[PDB]
């Protein structure tokens, strides 16, 4: 499965204003979800990451787009609750649906 | 949108995502402010969220 | 001038209390030594024996 | 013996600390991957009963 | 009347507020403004603009 | 302070509803009551 | 003591970069399956007051 397809799994899709931009590159190898320099632990989305990186990195170029001037690259600093936390909730949230 | 209270005018792109995603994205860069600006102006709540 | 909401301390700019902010009454450090699918069950051991408290040095 | 036991308690310098234990415990890895976790099991039934 | 969250100044004019944002707090890392970041985000694209003819200038 | 901010489901729901789905697909062979008896 | 601690940093070709270390540090790979990241825990002994 490709970023997106999987992604689009809780409708989290791409603009039509991007559809003229080479964004893929971008979304692969740009938003980082877990820098090891910079993240915090907590936030270490561990063996779930094969679902989970996608939607944060889906996150990430939202904001990075979202903000004026040039693109900068976007990282995942801090999750309040824990990864996994965040993991269950949205499972739970992907059975009630 | 155009402006915000507390922040700077057209700092927006046009290619800001509808729907939820703009919304976040919005809502992440004015975190910090928000959260300072309530404590001041409002009484706490009655329980940690 | 800005104030705060839990200690109630008192700021001359909003950037100085909103660093205090997030780092005064936030979690602590000590909460990152684990995973919460164990740091739960410690805080649940731990409340399980507080039966156990030593007694302060003044009714004894 | 309630009576003694009281007064041990009243005076003696030994002090317990659940605390240690869990310190101990917790400095052991493991996978996250296994469905049984034996550190949450043996927390789970240190606890007393009543 | 507008407030520089930083360094609490206040301003008459958004316009007088931002000038003083982009002259005063140049080098400034706080959450709370974001004008100076993206303009240091534009000169480091500066400087990779510049890494580009470098290495392949124009002829006439 | 804090009210129910611990709160999230605390075991594997995989084994659980394989669990509780055998449990209950068995439940018609359990013993009889000795009035019935 | 302050005196000549002062003038000594007044006046010295050293330079101490707290980057360098972290950077040699955080790029060893290691498994995000186990509960205890030696990486994580001396980073958190040597980064207050950095
Ligand atoms: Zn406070
Ligand atoms: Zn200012």
């Amino acid at each position: 499965a490709q970023l997106v397809q999987i992604a689009r799994v809780v409708h989290l899709s791409i603009p039509s204003s991007w559809m003229t931009l080479n964004t893929g590159p971008y979304i692969h190898h740009h938003a980082y979800d877990f820098k090891p320099g910079i993240t915090q632990p907590s936030a270490k989305s561990r063996d779930k990451s094969i679902w989970m990186s996608p939607i944060l990195k889906l996150l990430c170029t939202s904001y990075a787009m979202t903000v004026a001037g040039p693109v900068r690259t976007s990282i995942v600093t801090e999750i309040d609750g824990s990864a996994a936390a965040l993991s269950g909730n949205l499972r739970v949230w992907m059975r009630d649906v | 949108p155009i402006l915000l209270p507390g922040q700077t005018p057209f700092i927006h792109s046009c290619y800001m995502p509808p729907g939820d995603q703009g919304m976040f994205s919005i809502l992440n860069g004015w975190r910090d402010w928000l959260i300072s600006h309530a404590s001041t102006t409002l009484p706490p709540l009655r329980h940690n969220h | 001038s800005y104030v705060c909401n839990v200690c109630n301390a008192r700021f001359s700019t909003m950037s100085a209390l909103s660093e205090h902010l997030r780092s005064d009454h936030r979690d602590d450090a000590s909460t990152l030594l684990a995973t919460p699918m164990i740091n739960n069950a410690i805080r649940s051991f731990l409340t399980a024996w507080d039966g156990i408290r030593i007694l302060s040095p003044d009714v004894s | 013996v309630e009576a003694l036991s009281t007064l041990l308690r009243s005076v003696t310098p030994l002090v317990l600390d659940p605390t240690v234990l869990t310190n101990a415990i917790t400095t052991i890895s493991e996978s996250t991957t296994q469905t049984i976790s034996p550190i949450s099991e043996i927390l789970r039934l240190l606890q007393p009963m009543g």
